[PDB]
């Protein structure tokens, strides 16, 4: 799901229906380029926003010196003891204090929330 | 009148000693902001 583009002029790709047959493609009106779809969705709508943040953030922020971090949580791949923590930021969420947590050596990318 | 003529022999004036307290009571100043500094971190870590 999302925006896919057509090969012969690299422009959109937008679903038609096949009027006398009864399966969904995708035309670039621009030209006669087709494509019978496998994303049987075209529209998805997540309204409550239920996810969890852990894709947005990143771990280079393992490197901000004015971060708080505690010993007190291990990561779970490595165990190093030092992991700096810090608050959400979705804006719109059940919830508004879950801590992220980064672990915080050099090599160790990886991430958790409490 | 009258009474500022007799203000005249008692005075009235404000000071340091004024606003100095016992040392029992700063006692109980610090132990209070202590444990309300106490609650709000338990308060805090809750939210955590
Ligand atoms: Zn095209
Ligand atoms: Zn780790």
């Amino acid at each position: 799901v999302g925006i896919r583009f057509c090969q012969e002029c690299n422009n959109m790709l937008y679903p038609k229906e096949d009027k006398e047959n009864r399966i969904l493609l995708y035309a670039c009106r621009n030209c006669d380029y087709q494509q019978e779809a496998d994303n049987s969705c075209i529209y998805v709508n997540k309204i409550t926003h239920e996810v969890d943040e852990l894709t947005q953030i990143i771990a280079d922020v393992s490197q901000d010196p004015t971060l708080p971090r505690t010993e007190d949580h291990p990561c779970q791949k490595c165990g190093h003891k030092e992991a700096v923590f810090f608050q959400s930021h979705s804006a719109r969420a059940e919830d508004a204090m879950r801590l992220y947590y980064v672990c915080t050596a050099p090599h160790c990318g990886h991430r958790w929330t409490e | 009148t009258v009474i500022n003529n007799w203000l005249l022999i008692e005075g009235h004036t404000i000071g340091i000693g004024d606003s100095i307290a016992d040392s029992k009571t700063y006692q109980d100043i610090q132990n209070t902001i202590k444990k309300a500094k106490q609650d709000v971190i338990e308060v805090i870590e809750k939210a955590h």
